[PDB]
């Protein structure tokens, strides 16, 4: 191939886990100008990304789109002349004539366990039916059926993974993000950030599979009262979080306002800590080297969104004993001071 | 929640999740469960064939009283001949054709994966009869627009249809007896009402 | 031009009527004059320092002329960041 | 008897530098407004004239009172204090939509009544 789609859907997380399988097709064939036809909030995390062309938005899930809109996608990527489509929007028929109106050579989507993924076949080279309904609910991998037959063993290795989720920030992200924790009290080597607050913000950056995922403020305020001061910075989706934080837990506590997720990267790259939940900043952590502790509502759901806290070595996984994200807040803050010095 | 009057509370054996419950169950018809379900698919099977008759009965009274077409009143509508086909080839054609629907949704019912594993041969479809669902067929046969996808999930859609459907059976069984003493259309009788309200109702039958 | 009304109503009424049209060849001179004034306009402030269209504002962001260089330029600008992080990666940053 | 220790901290000091505290004394919880109005002490201001005030139903931002140590026997907002007073020290409620409690009640709420025309800020605990 030489043009490829992504009609990606979800949001942050779900198009941000698909970087490595991005890298995965750059490495497969030579030069690819892949393209992504995703939703709001997922052209925001393609700053992070170096591979790719032109990263629309979509909000493929509409499933009743504006019909000028609607034609007018079909007809861009009939004029894009793409060679491979890679949906993962995981519906059948209805959307697989949307990928098949394209003038594609390999049309590839997910499929449901239910009907209304049925005579989708007549219209995709590749059928992947995936689990749950509920896409991200599978977990962090979420494409090992699209990373096995993107490049089977045919003429050389898969090479599945390359490090997987190596994000890049910019230097204007960099300087701009810099000016942002400059503002507050931060010095550039020294600092934590956190990135879980509880919400009501589509900037949360979480998931669509997880319900109960970002921690509380007084729960924080227990976590901030028990830690040592390394000076945390805290992330807001909302900027009405800011008076809702600086009464829980503080005046003194900075907060640095943050919805991009290029500048969330760009934010976790001069950290030397990260206290996030099962959000984006997890794998922005992973990404680059940084420590994290990565705070979960399960043990098995920590399990399914990172399979590779023994990889990496610094990413010391803690969940809670129960459900309903309510952990023990003490030996969390123990290898925080372990690994964090 | 509200269920159905005031002052009573549902019985225990239906609450909540199902479609348009309000707890209306006084004569503990759906007391055992299996019973509640084959009740489920009974009413939604019955208030969409209500809806589709309140529709066909409206819109063509619509048509007649207002004198667009000059179609046969609802009561006095089975006895038009047809000159392609006769009521009698059309009764047994219904029976082949809706036996082949009306069974296939049963063997659903009774066994969900059914019409769609193994030499269940309808045109080589045999994927658009997933099912996915108890009354709610769903595939690109059954919704080819997919407004509700998802199911469980769609509990607005699923009230609404029961609702409009339930209605429909009211409006039905007023078809049926309203034109049985009056001896007129649905529309006849609703101008009959709006003309003079306090003076052409039903206990104005004499 | 006179008219004296009689009316049982209110009163007398001394209406005048002084019934007029500018001459036919006057429309046509008043066309005249516009479309010169229309020439005079197009000529000279065509000649003029636009302010706007003038300034790194426009022309220096994008600025061809168009409605979609604003659009272009965030959706190709994005592409040159990537093209410049890819070509940093590749002297490993 | 349980008696609720109101203070009522007027707005204006005196002329000495010290607030005077007035100590009301009714009985449990009807409504702020109306034991403001019973036991005589002053919590419109300006807007105390007849028809200067909603006659106790919420429509006007008119009662209304600074309370702090407040979080103790007091009704939440009831989505007028939360609308009529918008950008607030969000210490301030009506009185004639909060209301202390029930009959049986002891405590010392204290509360500065207008909140517009002062110049103390009362310096509040941070809470949490
Ligand atoms: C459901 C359904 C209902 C409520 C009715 C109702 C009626 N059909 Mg009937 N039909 C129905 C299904 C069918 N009909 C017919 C073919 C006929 C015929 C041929 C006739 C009726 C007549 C009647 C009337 C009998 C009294 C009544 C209005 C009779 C009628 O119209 O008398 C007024 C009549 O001659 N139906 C076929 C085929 C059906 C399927
Ligand atoms: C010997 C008696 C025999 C009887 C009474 C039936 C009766 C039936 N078969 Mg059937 N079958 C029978 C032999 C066979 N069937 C089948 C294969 C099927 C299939 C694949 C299906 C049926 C279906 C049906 C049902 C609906 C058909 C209808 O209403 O007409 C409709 C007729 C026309 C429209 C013409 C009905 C219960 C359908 C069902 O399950 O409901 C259905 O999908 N049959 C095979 C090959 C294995 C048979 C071999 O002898
Ligand atoms: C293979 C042929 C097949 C045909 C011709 C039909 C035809 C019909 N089904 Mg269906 N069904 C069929 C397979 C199945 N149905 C169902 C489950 C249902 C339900 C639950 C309902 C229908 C209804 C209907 C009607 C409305 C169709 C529509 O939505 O437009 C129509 C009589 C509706 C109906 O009968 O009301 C008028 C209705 O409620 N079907 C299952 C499971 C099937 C599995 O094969
Ligand atoms: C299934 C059909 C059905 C039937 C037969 C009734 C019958 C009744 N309803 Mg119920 N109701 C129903 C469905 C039904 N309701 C549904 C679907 C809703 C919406 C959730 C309600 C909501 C409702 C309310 C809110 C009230 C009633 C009331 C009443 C009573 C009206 C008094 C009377 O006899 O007037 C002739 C009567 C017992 C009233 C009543 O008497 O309260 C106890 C009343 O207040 N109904
Ligand atoms: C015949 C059509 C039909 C059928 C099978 C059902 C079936 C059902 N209804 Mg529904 N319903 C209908 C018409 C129907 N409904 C209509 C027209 C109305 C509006 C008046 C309602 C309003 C309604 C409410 C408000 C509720 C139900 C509920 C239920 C369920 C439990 C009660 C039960 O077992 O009754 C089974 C019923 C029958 C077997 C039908 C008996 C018919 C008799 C013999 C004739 C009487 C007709 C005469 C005019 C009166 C069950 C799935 C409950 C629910 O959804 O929660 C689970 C509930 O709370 N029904
Ligand atoms: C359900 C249902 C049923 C059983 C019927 C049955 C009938 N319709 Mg009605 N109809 C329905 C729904 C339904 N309709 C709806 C939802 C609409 C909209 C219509 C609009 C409609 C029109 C416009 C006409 C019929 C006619 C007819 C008759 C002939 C249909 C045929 O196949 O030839 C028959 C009595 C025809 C008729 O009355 O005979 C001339 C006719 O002209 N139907
Ligand atoms: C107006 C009442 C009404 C409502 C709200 C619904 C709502 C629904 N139906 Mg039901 N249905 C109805 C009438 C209704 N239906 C009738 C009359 C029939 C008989 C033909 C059916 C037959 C039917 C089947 C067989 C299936 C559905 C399905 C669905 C779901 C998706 C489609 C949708 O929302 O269409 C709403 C459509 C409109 C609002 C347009 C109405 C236009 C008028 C003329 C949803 C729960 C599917 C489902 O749940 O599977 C997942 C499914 O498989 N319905
Ligand atoms: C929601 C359904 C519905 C609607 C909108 C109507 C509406 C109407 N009907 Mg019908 N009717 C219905 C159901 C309905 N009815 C049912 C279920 C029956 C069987 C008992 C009847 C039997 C019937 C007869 C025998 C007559 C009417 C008549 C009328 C009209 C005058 C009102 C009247 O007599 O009160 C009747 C009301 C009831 C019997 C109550 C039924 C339940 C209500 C509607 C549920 C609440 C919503 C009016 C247009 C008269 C007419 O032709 O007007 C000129 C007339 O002679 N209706
Ligand atoms: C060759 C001549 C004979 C041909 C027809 C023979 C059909 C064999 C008998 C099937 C009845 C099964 C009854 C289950 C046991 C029973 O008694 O259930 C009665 C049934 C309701 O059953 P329930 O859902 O309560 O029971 C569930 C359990 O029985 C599941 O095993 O009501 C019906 O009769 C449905 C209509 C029958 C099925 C319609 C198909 C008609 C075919 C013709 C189409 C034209
Ligand atoms: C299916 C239906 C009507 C279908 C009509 C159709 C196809 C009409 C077709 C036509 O007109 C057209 C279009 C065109 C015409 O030219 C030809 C025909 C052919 C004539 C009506 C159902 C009508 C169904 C009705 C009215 C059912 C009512 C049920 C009730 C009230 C139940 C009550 C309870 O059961 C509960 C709920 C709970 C228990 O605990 C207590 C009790 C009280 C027992
Ligand atoms: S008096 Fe109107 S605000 Fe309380």
């Amino acid at each position: 191939v030489r043009r490829c789609c992504c009609v990606i859907s979800g949001g942050v997380y779900e198009n941000l886990l698909f970087f490595p399988t991005i890298q995965l097709i750059k490495d497969r064939y030579p030069g690819v100008q892949v393209d992504i036809l995703t939703t709001e909030r997922g052209k925001q995390t393609y700053e992070l990304n170096k591979n790719v062309r032109w990263a629309n938005v979509y909000d493929p899930d509409d499933h009743w789109p504006e019909p000028a809109e609607y034609t007018d996608m079909i007809g861009l990527l009939k004029g894009r002349y793409y060679d491979m489509v890679l949906s993962t929007k995981l519906a059948g028929l209805g959307h697989a004539a949307f990928l098949f109106m394209t003038t594609a050579r390999d049309r590839v989507s997910y499929i449901y366990p239910n009907v209304n993924s049925a005579g989708a076949g007549l219209m995709l080279s590749e059928t992947f039916t995936a689990e749950n309904t509920n896409l991200s609910e599978l977990g962090y991998s979420m494409y090992t059926q699209m990373e096995d037959w993107l490049g089977r063993p045919f003429r050389s290795v898969p090479r599945t993974p390359l490090l997987p989720l190596r994000v890049s920030i910019s230097r204007k992200v960099k300087e701009v993000v810099a000016a942002k924790y400059r503002n507050a009290g931060a010095v550039t080597g020294k600092f934590i950030v956190i990135h879980g607050i509880e919400s009501d913000s589509k900037a949360s950056m979480q998931s669509k599979g997880d319900a109960d995922s970002l921690l509380s403020l007084e729960k924080w305020a227990k976590i901030i009262k028990g830690v040592r001061g390394f000076k945390p910075v805290f992330v807001i989706p909302h900027e009405k979080e800011r008076e809702n934080v600086e009464d829980f837990v503080g005046d003194d506590t900075s907060i640095v306002f943050i919805t991009t997720p290029g500048q969330l990267a760009a934010l976790i790259n001069d950290s030397a800590g990260v206290i996030a939940t099962n959000t984006a900043a997890i794998q922005l952590a992973n990404a680059r080297d940084k420590p994290c502790i990565g705070l979960f509502s399960s043990e098995e759901k920590g399990k399914l969104f990172v399979p590779y806290a023994e990889e990496k070595s610094n990413c010391v996984i803690i969940a809670s004993k129960t459900g309903k994200l309510a952990d023990i807040d003490i030996g969390t803050v123990k290898n925080a001071m372990q690994v964090f010095e | 929640r509200a269920t159905w009057l005031p002052g009573l509370n549902p019985p225990p054996y239906l609450d909540g999740n199902l479609a348009g419950d309000y707890g209306f169950d006084p004569l503990g018809l759906g007391e055992d469960p299996e019973s509640l379900k084959w009740y489920v698919q009974a009413e939604l099977v019955h208030s969409r064939f209500a809806m589709l008759g309140v529709a066909g009965i409206l819109f063509t009274d619509l048509l007649r009283t207002t004198g667009i077409r000059n179609l046969p009143v609802w009561y006095e509508a089975g006895a038009v001949k047809f000159d392609f086909a006769s009521t009698k080839t059309l009764i047994v054609v219904q029976f082949l054709l809706m036996g082949f629907a009306e069974t296939k949704r049963y063997m659903d019912f009774v066994s969900p994966g059914s019409q769609a594993k193994e030499g269940s041969f309808f045109f080589g479809l045999e994927a658009a009869l997933e099912g996915l669902e108890p009354g709610y067929p769903g595939g690109p046969l059954l919704n080819p627009l997919g407004l509700a996808k998802d199911v469980q999930n769609a509990h607005d859609w699923k009230l609404k249809e029961i609702k409009n459907g339930r209605l429909a059976m009211m409006a039905m069984l007023g078809f049926f007896v309203q034109a049985s003493v009056t001896h007129t259309g649905p529309i006849d009788n609703l101008v009959e009402h709006l003309s003079n309200p306090w003076h052409k109702t039903i206990i104005q039958t004499l | 031009a006179v008219m004296v009304q009689q009316i049982e109503g209110m009163r007398d009424i001394i209406t005048e009527k002084h019934v007029w049209h500018l001459s036919d060849k006057a429309i046509k001179n008043v066309y005249m004059f516009y479309i010169m004034f229309t020439c005079w306009g197009c000529l000279y402030f065509g000649s003029a320092k636009d302010p706007f269209y003038d300034s790194e504002e426009y022309r220096g962001d994008g600025g061809d002329g168009t409605g979609y260089w604003v659009y272009e330029t965030v959706c190709i600008s994005p592409f040159l960041i990537l093209l410049g992080k890819k070509e940093k990666n590749l002297e490993m940053h | 008897p349980p008696a609720v220790d109101f203070a009522f901290v007027h707005s204006v000091l005196l002329p000495d530098g010290t607030p005077d505290v007035h100590w009301r004394r009714a009985n449990g919880g009807q409504k702020l407004r109306d034991i403001m109005l019973d036991s005589n002490i002053e919590l419109y201001g300006p807007y105390s004239k007849p028809l200067s005030n909603c006659a106790g139903v919420g429509t006007c931002a008119t009662c209304m009172v600074e309370i702090v140590n407040g979080k103790e026997l007091l009704n939440p907002r009831t989505d007028i204090e939360k609308e009529k007073l918008k950008r607030k020290p969000k210490n301030w409620r009506l009185a004639c939509q909060t209301n202390v409690g029930n009959p049986d009640s002891t405590g010392l709420v204290v509360i500065q009544q207008l909140p517009e025309w002062k110049a103390h800020e009362w310096n509040i605990p941070k809470n949490i």
